[PDB]
């Protein structure tokens, strides 16, 4: 891809004491036109991994096809496919990062930013980021694009250090994620009111919530705003 | 016999004679024994030398930190297969950050061997392999023949006069199965098993090689004085 055409907005995520939470809106925009509504940008790979993708939608669909192919290939000649030989978030991220960097090296990148979230077999949380240049990094909170400027400051209020992870319950983390989504809908012009969220927990299973809408907003004070400067 | 010229010719009864000749090449090699428990896997190899002034031929090759093998037959074929296995393990680690399973490596060796018995211009490999490893499923031992057949076993032996060691392993299966947490005992069981295939020689520090992998043990090779305590 040399230039994106249909693009999705930011994906936000954070780790808490037991698992990870990730979220993204359901809008595919076409150059300032809010063209497509109902685009799922969170892809669950198995029961312990969710991949959130932002950027070009066609490249996102290509990546979804690659992930499904990877699952099918892992299932071949593997009686422990639903066992200790199942795919792990680390494997998936390493594969995706290899693909991204190789395609960057060929001047034919996948114009995307990707967050892989999940829980390892030993129970440790996993949360990592890789973009169209192949740059990878990890942090207790992750966000790409616009969210990286507005979601990260709020989420880092809850989990500012690695030591804050054991203190953070799932309820607090989910409330913070929802509030960050509301802020993004307030201030991002390419965003949508409808989004999806995913919780990966080490004790309970994967919980995938769809059709989540930004709740009660503050708009009443707008009635007090008169014309600019000196009017009225 | 007019049907033994190449590997693309069936016999009237449906036999591939070049494959059988490669198996015969295996049967003339030095005996090697493989054994395992729920926590460890062990290879025992008897080396051979050309004469007294010569060194002994190495028989154990490390494939990866969690995997290795021992050979019986044509050594350069073992080198080719070992290099292929090293490349495959390295690819798995580099691309998926994942340790290659022993069963998948056996499948890869089977697929690589099959292609050499169906097309003109290439011969089948002339070596048999015993592969030990430890992965997320525990300890594993595999036996590979150049016909492409790969089998997973608790213990086995290949090479000349390996039948006695195989009978010993089959008799004492329930004993060495449960040698967990005591690597020295498993190594001694393997040495006793390989002692059943000796006729006119005794185990020394020059002709005995041992390899071990396990739950906390990377694939390690002992030879020379390092095996003196197991004799």
């Amino acid at each position: 891809t040399q230039q994106p055409i249909v693009t999705g907005t930011s994906v936000i995520s954070m780790k808490y004491d037991n698992g990870v939470i990730i979220a993204a809106d359901n809008l595919g925009s076409y150059g300032s036109l809010l063209r497509f509504n109902g685009v799922e940008r969170l892809i669950p790979v198995g029961d312990n991994t969710v991949v959130g993708i932002s950027g070009d939608i066609s490249d996102m669909q290509h990546i979804e096809r690659l992930l499904k192919d990877l699952v099918t290939e892992n299932a071949y000649d593997n009686p422990l496919a639903d066992a200790e030989e199942a795919l792990e978030p680390s494997y998936i991220f390493e594969y995706l990062a290899t693909v991204m960097y190789q395609r960057r090296s060929k001047m034919n990148p996948l114009w995307n930013a990707i967050i892989v979230a999940g829980v390892q077999s030993n129970g440790d949380q996993f949360l990592r980021y890789v973009n169209l240049l192949g740059v990878t990094y990890s942090s207790p909170t992750l966000a790409t694009g616009f969210g990286a400027h507005m979601a990260n400051p709020l989420l880092r209020k809850v989990v500012d250090r690695e030591s804050d992870i054991p203190k953070t319950t799932v309820q607090v983390a989910e409330e913070a994620i929802v509030n960050a989504m509301r802020v993004l809908y307030y201030r991002d012009a390419r965003s949508s009111r409808n989004f999806s969220l995913a919780i990966i927990d080490k004790n309970t299973g994967l919980t995938f919530k769809k059709n989540l809408q930004v709740e009660n907003m503050k708009w009443d004070f707008a009635k007090d705003i008169k014309g600019y400067g000196t009017q009225k | 016999n007019n049907y033994d010229g190449d590997t693309v010719t069936f016999s009237p009864t449906g036999r591939l004679f070049q494959v059988e000749y490669a198996l015969e090449a295996i049967k003339q090699g030095s005996v090697t024994v493989g054994l395992r428990s729920n926590t460890h896997a062990v290879l025992v190899a008897l080396k051979r030398n050309a004469d007294e002034l010569s060194s002994y031929q190495k028989k154990i090759i490390k494939c990866d930190e969690h995997m290795g093998l021992s050979l019986a037959g044509l050594a350069p074929d073992a080198r080719v297969l070992s290099n292929y296995l090293r490349q495959q393990c390295n690819y798995s680690s580099l691309v998926f950050n994942r340790k290659l399973a022993v069963e998948r490596a056996g499948h890869l060796l089977c697929d690589k061997a099959q292609k050499n018995t169906q097309s003109y211009g290439g011969r089948p490999y002339g070596v048999g392999l015993l592969i030990i490893g430890y992965d997320k499923s525990g300890a594993h031992l595999l036996e590979f023949q150049p016909s492409g057949n790969v089998t997973e076993l608790y213990g086995t032996a290949i090479g000349a006069r390996s039948q006695g060691a195989k009978t010993y392993l089959e008799r004492t299966l329930d004993t060495f199965i449960k040698i967990d947490g005591n690597p020295d005992e498993l190594i001694k069981a393997g040495v006793e098993a390989i002692s059943q295939s000796l006729r006119d020689e005794s185990l020394t520090v020059d002709n005995l090689s041992i390899a071990i992998v396990g739950k906390d043990t990377p694939f390690t090779i002992y030879d020379g004085e390092a095996v003196a305590k197991y004799i």
